[PDB]
């Protein structure tokens, strides 16, 4: 009569979603009990504008379906961009991008208590090759959380 | 008259030793233990009890709570900001 | 199959109430009753009272431990 | 063809009865709030006690139904501020219920401070980057 | 029977009602579970609790009251106020599940005219469950409205607030058991209506 | 083709795609184009969605429900219901000289200032969406009324649901 | 001898809570509820009762009426200037 | 058929006691007993009195609760 | 034993008579719970006189048979005409026309409590084309009500 | 393709219940 | 008058059934006549009080509050 | 004024009558319990209850 | 009914008229059932007038009941003066902005 | 039991427990 597992979740489904996202190009990493999803900005937004494409909602639905497989308390969404005009425009653009992404994620049915949003502009790069614009690897959005129990 | 201070069985409930003469109850859905001694229910857990109301309470140094309350087959608890229910059998 | 598409079940960790697969990933299955379940629907009547008072009745009425009468489990 | 625009999903009479109760609860609260505001006009705002600064403008969507201390510690940890507690915690816990969407951390802290009422208070010192929760001198 | 030229089952009704009652109770419980956060937002008992964790009293109001006691004499009144429940110490606030949750137990204890009487009992059980839910909604509405009315009459200065006395003992006990900081709290004056109408305060809202 | 988010606020080349795909007839494609570009086909399409059209004299009114064409209790426009908005633009393209009035109405639940502000915000959002598609700003005016002049009964569920609306009038 | 003021049970009738120990009656033809406690009917409605005659009455803030009267299987009411009848069963 | 020449019945609105069809039109059918019915003809005897007093009688007389005797329900 | 609907009424009959009246030329409109019936003055009266034709009583019987299908409290009958000689003559003409129409409607068995009659003359036109007499579209009689419950 | 929220008030009684809850929460915040 | 439907039931049967059918109608007419006489007596008695009050032979009731 | 606990009931059945005459008949039928006044310069219809009970 | 009904002419109607001072057209919502003095004082404070009393209060106070959602202050004062009856009167002076509650001797 | 259309051992439990208790001990 008691449940035997957490509902709507399966380890085979978790492995399949991780493999499909890694083959698609979205980076999924797990160290210990922390989980990281790294997404390039060109697959979600337009050329340095906080407007989502209409075709990125399928990818966002896939990410939400992966996120429903775990139990968690707080999620963090952090945005990074490149150098275009000045630091204020980059910070406002990254905050708007994180706001839109987290708004659609909260509109979908993730069972989390808190979602934090921040945009850091171009302060923390991961690659010294900074020749591209939004096609640069260090222009991204990151979704981090910890699995609870 | 001065009201009584507490019930001294809750120190043993905090330590995890059941009161003498009591019987065990089965608790499902969370990390909690319960005993029934004199038509009263003693619960040892570290969750927060919200709905049914308790008569006496003590707290240990590491954050464990001990409650003295009436018997009830359901408990309403808050885990980490989420409200859920625990089922008590054997009453 | 709990640890499907993995190496299989290693052991039950009772401190968290969960199975451990043969990799380092926690399983979604429970293995103790003292595990965190999101229970929102519970059966039985005289709920939110003391429970069913255990007297045997000539009539079909069901009385709870706080003096309340449960109309749902009462026989018409 | 003759049609009228709002055609929604079919409704349940339990939800109909709950809505009929809730509308009258809502306008009773409106009358009570109007009477209380007219009788006692407030004169101070908690912007002086809780000011804003940089990196308090990160945003959060929160749905929390538990005690105040863990949620305040999580907000302080996300805001990169130290957390301080003053006073004795009461034996009966101070419970809060927050359900918001996309507002700033300073506004969340102000709403938590307002809902705490006469039991606890929130102060923010941006020079030392400290969020302080103090309990009331009661019991 | 009519004109001059015109002159010249129970067991199915019994067994349908229990199944209809249980099915409607399960559906009502599911609909209650769909709207858990909205009900917590509406019936928020936690923010009406007073300073020393005291539940406020419940007050009842009546307007334009008339009584015909007997012939040649009547008694009328403009408004009446009554205290239905009294304030007391609490450790936990009330919730809506103690009022609105219906009780569900699965009944597993079981033809020309059988079907019509079975479906008639089915409709009777559904109507009975709806009546029970309506009575529960009225019962929670009365208490919440009384708790709002107490605060409104306290704003207009017609009720008295409760009074709390605290006794601060030191380190008490014998050498076998000690308590460090004993505090005994006791409320001494219950809330009550006042009859001195010259002390009442009016409110005009612009 | 067609971009689902408002086609980048461009005039849609709808007829040339159909008359280019209906060749492997040109006359059949022209007949289909002149049928589907008619005003009555647009009125029937707006009848297939939940938008009401009323014509009486030389004044025409469109009734649009906020419960299906807006997000819940917000002035944000629901982007899933974009064919209805595109059909409203297509119908309003037929009258290039008239003036436009847009009005917002809500039900009786809430406070008076809250109802007025929500109706005003929804009216400004609808007027901005009308302005951004080519209509000049001097032909537009927006107004948000509360529960002032309802069309149904607010004491019943369906009648209260029928009262939350956006009304667009032109001459 | 001062006559009694009213019956305080009509406050619970106004709120919609049935009197304790009573049994329900079935009302058809309009929006009204009725209970029978001590061979007296208690009626909660917002219509206007014309023919049978009532003993005690109260009115709420939103226009709901509460009546105390004798038992009868028919009520004559005025709805919006039109006279109709309500049928009471279970007596 | 209640919602004939329409899209069929959507749902019972119990606040008005009426059916709502699949268009935006209210139906003419009732779906609760607490609906506004223009009732003018009611059956049963000892009407406009207290009702039938429930005693069992050796004779065929029917007495109302206010002492009146109903000649119509009385057996000759 | 209880009635199952309001007597003498059917939704299919209502839709049939609305369709027949709209094909005949009498305008029937419904917004929310408000209903409007608009009739041209040439189909009822003579050339600018308050005398009914003998053949218009069939149309009035059809309007009464449509009006018996609903439950209602108040009916409003308003008359509008065009400019002939002065304002007094046209206001008196519109009042007389509304009185005659409402008298025949009240003589027929509509179950309403109040019927209001007014004639506004030529103050509120619906069309800027004002070349006709009684053949103009803005010379009309309007019957408005609200469906109750 | 965009999806609607799963816990969306698509019912005409749930809409009224939710806006009543919103008004109650606003009144509690004001008090 | 009170109506309850009776559902609780040949050479010389028909004529006597017809005689009883006439007798029941006569009884109902007598009952209706007595009811009309009763309501007429009550209304005329209420009119006579107003006429004698105008003619100053009765005293009005006195109310103290 | 205050509305009485026993309601003031009227019964009107006319045909093709002006609003002033209807209000005058309503005022006559109300009589000693209520009164009707009309102010045309301010366009106000006022109903006042009697100073009784 | 024509025979029995008695009326008063509008020239000698003892009812307070609208004072049409500009501060008294502000709308208000009043729910009150009690003495006249406290409510009249709050109406004067909301209308930014002064308030004075001439006479003495009786052993049983004068009780009124005003329950309105949107009504002008002058109309509220008129309803208060009508409900007071012969026991008290309310006078409004707009040149020196004051209201006066005068008791019956 | 369910819908309207739906309307229209102990000795082994005894003997397992002592063996399980002794083996686990």
């Amino acid at each position: 009569k008691l449940p035997c597992r957490v509902d709507g979740a399966c380890d085979a489904t978790i492995i399949k979603m991780m493999t499909d996202l890694n083959k698609k190009g979205i980076k999924v990493a797990s160290v210990g009990q922390n989980y990281l999803i790294s997404i390039p900005a060109s697959a979600l937004f337009a050329d340095q504008s906080p407007r989502l494409n209409w075709a990125s909602y399928s990818l966002l639905n896939e990410i939400a379906a992966f996120l429903k497989q775990f139990r968690k308390i707080a999620i963090t969404v952090t945005s990074y961009s490149s150098k275009y005009v000045s630091v204020k425009r980059e910070r406002a653009l990254t905050l708007a991008r994180s706001r839109v992404v987290s708004e659609y994620l909260w509109s979908q049915g993730v069972d989390s208590r808190i979602i934090f949003t921040q945009g850091l502009g171009s302060d923390k790069p991961i690659t010294s090759y900074t020749l591209g614009g939004d096609r640069s690897p260090n222009a991204r959005v990151e979704i981090t959380f910890r699995r609870a129990v | 008259g001065i009201p009584p201070s507490a019930n001294d069985l809750l120190l043993h409930v905090l330590e995890g030793v059941p009161p003498p003469g009591s019987r065990r109850l089965v608790v499902s859905g969370g990390d909690a233990r319960a005993w029934l001694s004199n038509e009263k229910m003693y619960v040892r857990t570290n969750l927060t009890i919200l709905s049914p109301g308790w008569l006496a309470s003590m707290t240990s140094a590491d954050g464990t709570h001990a409650y003295e309350m009436q018997k009830s087959p359901v408990l309403l608890v808050s885990w980490h900001g989420k409200v859920m229910q625990l089922k008590v059998e054997g009453l | 199959g709990c640890c499907s598409k993995m190496g299989g079940i290693n052991y039950c960790d009772s401190s968290a109430g969960r199975l451990v697969c043969n990799n380092g990933f926690y399983s979604t299955c429970y293995c103790t009753r003292h595990a965190v379940m999101d229970l929102q629907f519970l059966m039985g009547c005289c709920l939110w009272h003391g429970g069913v008072y255990p007297q045997l009745n000539s009539s079909g009425l069901v009385v709870c431990n706080d003096g309340y009468v449960s109309e749902e489990c009462s026989l018409q | 063809k003759f049609k009228k625009p709002p055609i929604n999903n079919p409704s349940d009479d339990a939800t109909i009865k709950l809505a009929e109760a809730a509308v009258s609860v809502s306008d009773s609260m409106l009358e009570m709030a109007k009477v209380e505001k007219v009788i006692t006009p407030p004169s101070k705002d908690n912007t002086l006690t809780i000011p804003n600064a940089y990196n308090l403008q990160a945003r959060a969507s929160v749905d929390w139904s538990g005690p105040i201390e863990e949620l305040t510690a999580r907000i302080a940890k996300a805001a990169h501020f130290r957390f301080r507690v003053l006073g004795k915690s009461p034996s009966v816990p101070v419970l809060i219920s927050i359900s918001t969407k996309d507002e700033s951390l300073a506004e969340i802290l102000r709403d938590i401070d307002y809902q705490a009422g006469k039991k606890a208070s929130i102060h923010v010192y941006p020079n030392s980057q400290v969020v302080e929760l103090r309990y009331a001198k009661i019991y | 029977t009519g004109s001059l030229a015109g002159l010249q089952k129970e067991t199915a009704l019994s067994v349908g009602a229990q199944a209809g009652l249980a099915w409607r109770a399960k559906i009502i419980d599911e609909q209650l579970n769909k709207q858990a956060r909205n009900l917590d937002a509406i019936y928020d008992f936690n923010s009406l609790v007073l300073e020393h964790n005291i539940l406020p009293p419940v007050l009842l109001e009546g307007r334009n009251t008339l009584n015909l006691a007997d012939a040649q004499s009547i008694r009328i009144s403009d408004r009446t106020y009554k205290v239905a429940k009294q304030a007391h110490f609490i450790t936990t606030p009330p919730t809506w599940r103690q009022y609105l949750w219906m009780d569900y137990v699965k009944p597993e204890a079981p033809k020309e005219i059988w079907c019509i009487y079975t479906e008639r009992g089915w409709k009777n059980g559904i109507d009975q469950a709806n009546t029970i839910l309506e009575e529960n909604i009225a019962r929670i509405k009365e208490d919440f409205g009384g708790m709002i009315l107490y605060r409104k009459l306290l704003a207009m200065n017609m009720v008295s607030p409760p009074y709390v006395s605290h006794t601060d003992l030191g380190v008490t006990g014998d050498g076998s058991e000690i308590h460090i900081d004993d505090r005994v709290l006791r409320i001494t004056a219950l809330p009550e209506l006042n009859v001195n109408s010259a002390e009442w305060r009016a409110a005009v809202a612009k | 083709c067609f971009h689902p988010p408002y086609n980048n606020f461009q005039p849609d080349r709808r007829a040339v795609k159909r008359v280019g795909v209906d060749t492997g007839g040109g006359t059949v494609g022209l007949v289909a184009s002149i049928y589907r570009d008619s005003k009555r086909k647009i009125i029937r399409d707006l009848q297939k969605q939940d938008i009401q059209y009323v014509e009486y004299g030389d004044t025409r009114t469109l009734i649009i429900p906020t419960d299906k064409y807006f997000m819940f209790s917000s002035p944000r426009l629901n982007e899933i219901c974009y064919p209805g908005l595109n059909n409203v633009i297509r119908l309003l393209n037929f009258y290039p000289q008239s003036t436009i009035y847009v009005a917002g109405f809500t039900d009786n639940v809430g406070s008076r200032s809250h109802k007025r502000k929500l109706s005003q915000a929804q009216a400004e959002t609808m007027m901005t969406f009308l302005w951004a598609n080519g209509i000049a700003a001097k032909r537009l005016k927006a107004e948000g009324y509360g529960d002032k002049n309802a069309i149904s009964d607010n004491a019943i569920i369906h009648g209260s649901a029928q009262n939350r609306r956006i009304e667009i009038q032109w001459f």
